[PDB]
RNA sequence: GCAG
């Protein structure tokens, strides 16, 4: 066990024995980035394979090269916290040394005449935390992992969908890392044809004869020849017999002797058989056997000269003739059967017009850069540009494996760019699978898509910005400076920085974090995307990249997927699921070695999993590694099937390998449908921490995994005692064993209090342990946000009966008591930061003060006299909080507002109430001022009063960790001075400080002093360097925005209790939204009296069919019955016999489960501890697909007391009798979700109005007003609702002068419209007449 | 079919904002057009009634007040 | 000149500082988002508000609950005219403060200007004209607006998330239209096909079968009563189960020739909860049409005789009762889903074996040769399909009624009180297709690409799917999700062409 | 990124 889990004993039911504990989670962020920046001797990761792959840099002319010798990290100007605080980007500085050498002017090599090593700066880049994210521009974003199709060479078809034939056309396709596309393709008359970039095709001989290939090679190359040979007479041909597979001869065969096969006959391969067996290699054919036959050389005279055929050329018995008087004894001719042996190559060589390479180039110089007269130098340029040049094309190290992978080569390595013989292969492979020996390649089997995490696509945009600046210090270096310049006078750090900036805060891939619970977070992390750069686009994006396919299995969800427009596109990887170092990812079995079953996991890729046979999980075995059956079920191409108990080469290595994190968390998964799964998965991860988390009662077990693999909680680094435990941080006094010398031997984890996730939940950390307890390596001791002791809580252990009552839960209704508000179970706490700028005008600068215009002195009763609010206000909508005034000018009195002001003489202002107020309906505490001033505007009072109160906590907090400390380093030198020399009796009363330098009898121990005083000054230096520089970073000013002189910012505490529309659900799929909060004397009540928390409706559950939710209520009423039981047990005060019997009874049953908890070795105080973290009720783990049956629900709710069909009658509680049947009463656990009513409700009935169109602006933020969209226009046609309409288009909308009349004719009581032209519509009329187009409006 | 009906309309405005504007618009140009604006789509666009439901009183008032 | 007017069209698009192109002339107006579609056709609207759907039983037909909030700001004009029609505020700007700090007249007059004055609710996609109504509103305390159910099926709405826009009708002739053209009390019939749009669902429909059906030896059996209100106050005693068989003297009136009532009675065989229901129904209907166990299309029915025999003025406050007394109906039953209902037939392990035995036949016959891989995976398709129907006929037969009790002794078979089986039969949720997949099997599934993997999930909900069932299952049911997402804009267009062709 |  542990001490932090034997607090609370989850009982678990799983049965099947774990052999791969759950993985960190987070593996994927972490190692990508570390591949990124770690030093790489080798050069192949990260910013040093970046700089290698551009460095060296040549001059145009060779004289002087920039080369790169080393790069270095700098650390962070501002840690993590500062960055999110001053919104800042947490980054640190890349120096990078180069080396400017210059050659001398006449050398033989040309020597050095000078080398400048320097370092230079080049960009800051963004530093992954120590959870995965990024603090970019202050929020915090998670860089998504894409999901991109593999570089290599794919083959695809088009299956009959073109040309109404139902032809399947094929086609290759060429994909490198970088560079252009090269496909080639069959057309409907079996003609390869080439495409480069998806531009128009060419015929496919001329990327052959581009390349030098004459028509001669070319014919060499995809084909073999039929040797007729002139022998005494009569067209001796020679005879290879395979060739002759399956056709009808035009002629009966001869050779020597018996006649094989008649004319007309059809030739099997008992013919063929036979003709070998005769070693027949000669045959004397008709001559018209040469009608149609294509000659595979290039023949000429000797006699004329002249060219009698060329190669690809047709033969006819007159061409024979006139070729054979010239002694041409020897025919080659092409051999193309049908259906076996295609015509393709021979075919295009007759559809391209190109003679030779010269213009083969030509033509694809004409394709390419059309309309421009295609040179000879520029267009044998553009080819060898195009594929074979390493700056322009790079096929990766994924982009060859894949590509030889493809060919059936046995190298995996190569070089980047294209050669002669990879296009040759592809054209041979693509003819193969046009002739029926081959396949095509699937492109969403996950053996051709492959992961792209944070750290290769950071490097792809630092290599981006890399190649920027080495084209200028290309140019800056062919220049004739070049004596006195260093290497840093010539790298310019903007465009390499701004790479990686625009690619850390605009990348599609780099979103703002899900931080709602831990378990957004952590599957925010885990999550691989289709889209982004380089990969789909959603709504291009089509039916099969969207489904699940059978490599899906253990390697991404089939689940944990979206459900709008981008599902199936967006998808969650497995929990067991890594990545190869290709990318491609791959899943853990366990090897099958001769029918037993090991533990030893080999991780296959989607390719390997299909060779062999793999078992389920769910599969039996017993304990000798056995298969206990003989017939298995088993996946073994993709298809599933049952196998022997020796075919079976793996097996999977858990039961929860094929979901992913969030679906690892549904109770009972096995019996949800997989829409309500999906939706489960989905809702688990809105879910807003409540105030005081509450473990599941029914769980699955990975519940204390995603609390620690996501850092939102405190985890005992060393193992230790507490020596100090305080809401705020958490002093561990390390053991002897895990401290290292000279050491003061204590940890300090100072917790996280109320700050604000992305969200605006609070995230805050509570310690879990207290004081003096024995912690070990590993342990929780602050639990986060929704966590409780360690375990991952989302929401609440809610009591449900399913019944319909009186209407209330119709259609997904949720019916809540009142004593789920009382008891502020889903009461959350909200964070709201609001900023007041005061910024520089034209007309004067904007001030923050207290004596506002035109505001009495009740609102002002907040503000301190800086004119900022008091931190621990209780404020309400409408409040200022920050007072600020603007001045104003063009003040232009009516002429009755003249009179006005001159009858009373209240004169008008000049300065204009531009406060920040407390939003409408928002209520709630200051809890957070921060004041940031321009340096050069003075500071008000509150600004220096905050930074003298920061001041005070940075010196008190480092003034605390030096006391923590160095008490921790006396306690461990007393410890030391005492092992010899005892001074037990004088050590306590000298001073301290002298246990420094008391020289004791040195055999080792005074090296261990010598050791525990040098870190006893370094800890006295060091505390005074952090010191200053934290006042230095206190009392500087800030880098703001251009224009603005300080930025005040209030944060707001609101506490949101529970209330009708407020979306609450479960963990399967079954949301809802409380429609009534019902008075606890209403609610349906058992014999006992205790009234259901909350009533669901039974309608909800058959229909769509989550019967899992059905299950959890039963086993959520027996883990109760239990701990009510346990209760009942420390009511009465029972002896700790009892109870232990009791207790031990509960985790000992179920048929054959997994763990045993024997408490006979636990303690009576351990015992107690345990038996009162279980008298809430008993928590279970239902592992998903391997969880508890529902006959151990069945003996677990009879331990308990209860009846076992888990239904007990409940009496009405307003009318008191009974309801006529049994109702189902248990326990689920709801969760709150961030769909709060609060922030949806919006009203509008005049406001501010659009600019270019007159029209109300968009959003609750603006104060919105609701579109009356078109097919609400259509709504109202339907009706004859004329007048309506005409209200929604002119009055309400755009009528300028109709909306104003209709304002005063409202207030004067007159509800009569005078409608005019809207406005969009004269908009409309202007933007067709400046078309050039006369639109009128004719009288 | 149903788009090709709908851009053969008598009007521009209704097929001008149906879908196509360019030619539409292009074609109603060069062939100086004219839109009565009888349907429902050239009245909603221009805020007037719809010639149908309460709408249609009005213009049948309209038209007999100007044919006249 | 080409590229201001139309951007893109010949060559190449001229991008701006973005490398993204220039919005033209012609794109302004021209597409989704050109001044046509976005800003002539449908427009922003003011006097509208937003808000979570959440039920309001208790409500009539032709009421929507509004927010008092909500209210507040969107009657916000009619309030000041209010405020110093009434001398409450000498001047606009004292009103607006007024009605700033919320004082409790602004609340008394504000419930005055909303009295008679409907709103308009509307949910998106608003697929056809009952996607919006007018419904006159009642000032609430929460920030959700309340949406009477028998509605919902009109809007398409459940309260799992749904958010409706509210409008408010400025003019007298827009407050006459919502009243006389929209008030939901006008809209009961579907202007497609003419069946009842407003018309009783999930719960009202199984508290009404719950109430209409007759168990065999009920408490209260075979007695005989004097009306209605006798069976009421007989099963409000407990004296009677609203099941139990009885002969109760009922008094109806058929529509003469001329159109008027004339009366009947005679004591019909009915149980306790038919003549309980009696009591709702309006006068010209038939004792016949509750004389039977009511589901959804009974209902329907029901409606629609009333509103064919009597007109819309009796049917909308008869939709109202019968709403009424469906909820409450369904409440009293206590109608649940426990995990014993899913009854699983013992002969299900049997067939399953029989049909494995079968197909390992046809396999060994294939080592045989006798058949053709093709003919072979045919024939074990068909040879699990009949498995399938042979244990989901073995499912229903034991669920449809397993209800076996005694009259005087004697055992008798009736149809089955199960609450899931209450539930398909009632056409409250579900169907014969999903009981099966909670208490059968679930069937043969098919891979993505539409061909069917020839080994079925033998296995149902009550049980557990296996993980690779369970995979295999996902395999069709994000094909149907991803179809739903794909299909919906897919329609919306094909509705968007016939409304512009039309 | 999400809600229906
Ligand atoms: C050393 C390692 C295994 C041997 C090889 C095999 C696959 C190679 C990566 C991929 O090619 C993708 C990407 C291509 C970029 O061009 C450079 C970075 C990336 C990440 C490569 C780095 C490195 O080269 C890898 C990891
Ligand atoms: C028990 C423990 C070792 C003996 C002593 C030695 C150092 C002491 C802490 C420091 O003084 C800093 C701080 C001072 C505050 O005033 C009270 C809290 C703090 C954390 C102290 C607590 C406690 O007193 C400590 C841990
Ligand atoms: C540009 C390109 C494609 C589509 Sb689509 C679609 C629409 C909404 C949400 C998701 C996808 C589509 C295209 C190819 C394959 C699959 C989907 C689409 C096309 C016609 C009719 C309806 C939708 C839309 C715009
Ligand atoms: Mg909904
Ligand atoms: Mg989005």
């Amino acid at each position: 066990y542990s001490y932090t889990e034997k607090k609370r004993i989850r009982k678990d039911f799983g049965k099947r024995p774990q052999v791969l504990d759950v993985p960190y989670l987070l593996s994927i962020q972490l190692d990508s980035f570390q591949k990124f920046i770690e030093q790489d001797p080798e050069g192949q990761y990260g910013l040093e394979a970046a700089f290698r792959s551009v460095f060296p840099i040549q001059s145009y002319s060779g004289n002087s090269e920039l080369q790169y010798v080393s790069y270095r990290l700098g650390e962070p100007v501002f840690d993590v916290q500062e960055c999110q605080i001053r919104g800042v980007t947490y980054s640190a500085p890349l120096r990078v040394k180069l080396r400017l050498v210059i050659y001398e002017r006449e050398a033989p090599e040309g020597t050095v005449k000078d080398i400048k090593e320097q370092e230079v700066y080049m960009g800051e880049i963004p530093l992954m935390t120590d959870n995965g994210t990024f603090v970019i521009n202050g929020t915090e974003r998670v860089i998504v992992s894409q999901l991109h199709r593999s570089p290599g060479v794919f083959f695809d078809s088009d299956k009959g969908k073109t040309h109404s034939s139902g032809k399947v056309l094929y086609n290759a396709r060429i994909i490198p890392y970088r560079g252009s596309w090269l496909d080639f393709e069959f057309d409907p008359k079996d003609n390869l044809f080439v495409r480069i970039d998806r531009r128009r095709k060419l015929p496919a001989t001329i990327i052959l004869r581009a390349l030098n290939y004459t028509t001669e090679q070319i014919l060499d190359l995809f084909f073999e020849k039929v040797i007729f040979e002139i022998r005494d007479n009569k067209l001796q041909m020679e005879l290879v017999p395979e060739r002759l597979r399956g056709e009808t001869a035009s002629f009966d065969i001869e050779a020597n002797g018996k006649v094989y096969v008649e004319k007309g006959r059809r030739i099997t391969a008992r013919h063929i058989r036979q003709l070998e067996k005769d070693d027949v290699k000669l045959i004397e054919v008709p001559v018209e056997y040469i009608a149609g036959k294509v000659v595979a050389k290039d023949y000429i005279d000797e006699s004329t000269g002249e060219l009698i055929c060329a190669a690809n050329m047709e033969l006819s018995l007159d061409l024979l003739a006139k070729l054979s008087q010239s002694g041409h004894k020897r025919i080659e001719t092409l051999f193309t059967n049908d259906l076996d042996h295609g015509p393709y190559i021979s075919e295009t060589l007759r559809v391209d017009p190109t003679n030779d390479r010269l213009s083969a180039l030509v033509e694809i110089y004409r394709m390419m850069r059309p309309g421009e007269p295609p040179t000879r130098e520029a267009a044998e340029s553009l080819f060898e540009n195009l594929f074979f040049s390493e700056d322009r094309y790079d096929l990766s190290a994924v982009g060859r494996m894949k590509f030889n992978r493809s060919l059936l080569r046995e190298e995996i390595e190569g070089s980047g760019i294209l050669s002669k013989d990879d296009i040759i292969d592809v054209m041979k492979k693509l003819i193969d699978i046009r002739n029926g020996k081959g396949e095509v390649d699937d492109i969403d089997h996950l053996g051709n898509r492959r992961i792209r995490s944070v750290g290769e696509m950071a490097e792809n945009q630092f290599r981006v910005g890399l190649v920027r600046v080495e084209r200028a210090v290309k140019e800056r270096l062919s220049l004739g400076d070049l004596d006195t310049l260093m290497p840093q006078d010539m790298i310019n750090a903007k465009p390499i920085s701004a790479a990686v900036k625009e690619f850390f805060g605009s990348s599609q891939l780099s979103q703002f974090m899900d931080q709602n619970n831990p378990l957004s977070e952590i599957t925010h992390k885990r999550r691989i995307s289709a889209l982004g750069p380089g990969g789909l686009t959603r709504e291009r994006a089509g039916f099969e990249v969207r489904d699940v396919h059978p490599t899906h299995y253990g390697r991404v969800c089939p689940i944990e997927t979206p459900e709008g427009p981008n599902i199936g596109l967006i998808n969650s990887l497995s929990v067991y699921a890594q990545t190869n170092e290709y990318g491609f990812l791959e899943t853990p079995y366990r090897k099958v070695t001769d029918g037993v079953v090991t533990d030893e996991i080999h991780y296959l890729s989607a390719i390997e999993e299909g060779n062999y046979v793999i078992a389920q999980a769910n599969s039996n075995l017993d304990e000798e590694g056995h298969f206990v059956e003989d017939l298995v079920t088993c996946r073994s191409k993709g298809e599933s099937s049952l196998f022997s108990r020796d075919q079976v080469d793996y097996m999977d290595v858990s039961t929860q390998q094929v979901v992913s994190v969030g679906a690892s968390l549904i109770p009972f998964l096995e019996h949800d449908d997989a829409n309500r799964a999906l939706m489960g998965a989905n809702m688990q991860r809105q879910a807003v921490p409540t105030l005081r988390a509450d473990k599941p009662l029914v769980g699955t077990g990975m519940e204390r995994a995603v609390a620690v693999d996501s850092g939102v909680t405190a985890v005992a680094k060393r193992g230790g005692v507490v020596q100090y435990v305080d809401a705020s941080r958490i002093v561990i006094k390390v053991n002897e064993d895990e401290m290292y010398p000279g050491e003061a031997g204590i940890d300090i984890y100072n917790l996280t209090k109320y700050t604000r996730s992305n969200q605006n939940t609070c995230i805050n950390q509570m310690p879990c342990v207290s004081l003096g307890e024995p912690v070990e390596r590993g342990d929780v001791l602050a639990d986060g946000p929704s966590t409780d002791l360690g375990e991952l809580a989302l929401g609440q252990n809610m009591r449900v009966a399913f019944m319909p009552w009186n209407g209330y839960n119709f259609e997904d209704s949720i019916l809540v008591s009142e004593r789920v508000v009382q008891e502020d179970r889903f009461t959350t706490i909200h964070i709201q930061e609001l900023a007041c700028v005061s910024r520089d005008t034209k007309l004067g600068p904007e001030e923050i003060t207290a004596d506002i215009p035109n505001v009495g002195e009740a609102a002002l009763s907040k503000l301190d006299e800086s004119g900022i609010v008091y931190i621990g206000a209780e404020v309400t909508g409408g409040d200022i909080l920050v007072g600020k005034v603007t001045p104003k000018g063009e003040t232009q009195l009516t002429p009755e507002e003249k009179l006005l002001r001159a009858i009373f003489g209240e004169k008008a202002s000049d300065v204009k109430d531009s406060s920040l107020r407390v939003p409408n309906g928002v209520s709630g505490t200051v809890i957070d001022v921060q004041v940031f001033t321009r340096d050069g505007v003075e500071k008000d009072k509150r600004a220096l009063e905050i930074e003298e109160m920061q001041l005070k906590q940075a010196k008190k907090d480092l003034s605390e960790e030096l006391q923590i400390l160095e008490a921790g380093l006396f306690s461990r030198i007393r410890a030391v001075l005492v092992a010899g020399g005892v001074e037990a009796e004088k050590l306590d009363k000298l001073p301290r400080d002298r246990w420094l330098e008391l020289g004791l009898t040195d055999e080792e121990k005074q090296n261990q002093l010598e050791q525990l005083a040098e870190q006893y000054d370094e800890l006295k230096h060091e505390f005074e360097k952090k010191l200053e520089a934290k006042r230095r970073k206190i009392t500087q000013g800030d880098d703001l925005a251009p224009g603005v002189l300080k930025i005040v910012k209030v944060y707001l505490a609101v506490k949101r209790r529970i209330q009708p529309g407020d979306k609450m659900a479960g963990r399967h799929g079954n949301k809802g939204v409380i429609s009534k909060i019902n008075p606890i004397e209403d609610m349906p009540y058992d014999e006992n009296g205790t009234p259901v928390d909350i009533v669901l409706n039974p309608l909800g559950v058959p229909s769509r069919m989550n019967i899992g939710q059905i299950l959890e209520t039963h086993l959520g009423m027996a883990a109760k019955g239990i701990g009510d039981k346990i209760n009942a047990m420390l009511k009465q005060q029972q002896e700790v016999a009892k109870l232990r019997e009791f207790i031990q009874r509960a985790y000992d049953l179920g048929a054959d489960v997994r763990q045993k908890v024997d408490l006979s070795t636990f303690s009576d105080e351990e015992v107690m501890r345990l038996a009162e973290n279980l008298r809430k009720g008993m928590p279970i783990a239902t592992p998903v697909f391997d969880g508890a049956k529902e006959a151990e629900i069945k003996e677990l709710l009879k331990l308990g007391d209860l009846p076992t069909s888990g239904q007990i009658r409940l009496y009405d509680g307003r009318t008191g009798e009974q309801f006529e049947r049994p109702v189902t009463v248990g326990y689920m656990y709801m969760l709150k979700l961030n769909h709060l009513v609060d922030d949806k409700m919006h009203a509008r009935s005049t406001g501010s109005y659009s600019l270019v169109t007159q029209q109300p602006l968009g959003g609750k933020a603006q104060f919105g007003g609701q579109r009356f969209g078109e097919m609400e226009v259509w709504a109202l046609e339907a009706y004859g609702a004329a007048y309506t309409l005409q209200e929604m288009l002119t009055v309400k909308s755009d009528d300028v002068n109709g909306r104003t009349k209709m304002y005063k004719n409202i207030v004067d009581g007159n509800h009569q419209m005078e409608p005019g032209m809207p406005e969009s519509f004269n908009v409309l009329l202007k933007e067709i007449r400046s078309l050039g187009i006369n639109i009128e409006l004719e009288d | 079919g149903i788009t090709k009906a709908s851009l053969a309309t008598e009007s521009f405005i209704s097929a001008a904002s149906f879908q196509e504007t360019t030619r539409v618009l292009t074609e109603a140009a060069v062939a100086g057009k004219r839109d009565e604006l009888r349907g429902l789509k050239e009245n909603v666009i221009v805020g007037r009634l719809i010639p149908a439901g309460t709408g249609y009183a009005y213009h049948q008032d309209r038209m007999r007040r100007r044919a006249a | 000149v080409d590229a201001l007017l139309d951007n893109g069209r010949r060559g190449r698009a001229i991008t701006g500082s973005n490398k993204r192109p220039l919005k033209s002339l012609a794109d302004m107006i021209k597409g989704k988002q050109g001044r046509f579609r976005q800003n002539l056709l449908g427009k922003r609207v003011d006097y509208s508000g937003r808000s979570v759907i959440t039920v309001g039983p208790y409500l009539r037909l032709h009421q929507c609950g509004l927010p008092k909030k909500m209210a507040l700001e969107l009657f916000k004009p009619f309030i000041y005219g209010k405020l110093e029609l009434r001398g409450l505020a000498t001047t606009i700007k004292a009103a607006k403060k007024m009605v700033e700090r919320e004082e409790a007249v602004v609340w008394d007059i504000l419930d005055e200007v909303i009295r008679e004055h409907p709103v308009l609710l509307n949910r998106a996609p608003t697929l056809h004209r009952l996607g919006i109504q007018a419904f006159e509103p009642v000032l609430i305390e929460g920030k959700a607006i309340q949406l009477h159910p028998l509605v919902c099926a009109a809007y398409n709405a459940d309260f799992d998330g749904d958010q409706m826009a509210v409008h408010v009708p400025l003019t007298l002739e827009a407050q006459l239209e919502a009243r006389a053209l929209m008030m939901s009390t006008n809209n009961i019939l579907s202007p497609a096909n003419g069946e009842p749009i407003i018309v009783p669902s999930q719960d009202v429909v199984l508290g009404l079968y719950y109430m209409t059906r007759d168990c065999v030896n009920a408490k209260g059996e075979g007695m005989v009563l004097t009306g209605p209100k006798e069976a009421e106050r007989l099963y409000r005693s407990g004296l009677a189960s609203l099941h139990a068989r009885v002969k109760v003297r009922i008094t109806e009136y058929e529509k003469d020739a001329n159109g008027e009532l004339v009366a009947k009675t005679s004591l019909k065989d009915t149980t306790v909860g038919r003549a309980i229901l009696w009591m709702i129904v309006p006068k010209g209907l038939p004792y016949s049409i509750v004389n039977q166990a009511l589901g959804k299309k009974a209902i329907s029915k029901m409606l629609n005789t009333c509103y064919r025999i009597l007109g819309l003025k009796p049917t909308v406050i008869f939709a109202d009762q019968i709403m009424y007394t469906g909820f409450a109906y369904a409440a009293r039953s206590g109608a649940s889903v426990g995990i014993d209902d899913m009854v699983i037939p013992e002969k299900k392990h049997e067939i399953i074996s029989e049909a494995e035995a079968e197909v390992a036949e046809i396999q060994e016959q294939f080592q045989s040769g006798l058949v053709t891989a093709g003919e072979r995976y045919n024939k074990v398709i068909d040879i699990w399909a009949a498995a399938n129907d042979r244990v989901s006929k073995a499912m229903m037969d034991n669920l449809q009624t397993e209800t076996v009790i005694n009259r005087d002794g004697q055992e008798e078979k009736q149809v089955s009180f199960n609450s899931i089986y209450m539930m398909a039969d009632s056409g409250a949720r579900g169907s014969a297709a999903q009981i099966r997949q909670l208490a059968g099997m679930r069937g043969l599934m098919a891979k993505p690409d539409g061909s069917i993997i020839e080994t079925p999930i033998t296995a149902n909900f009550r049980e557990g799917l296996n993980v690779l069932q369970y995979f295999i299952s996902t395999h069709g049911a994000r094909k149907g999700l991803a179809d739903t997402a794909l299909k919906t804009a897919n329609s919306g267009y094909l509705t968007r062409r016939l409304v512009d062709v039309a």
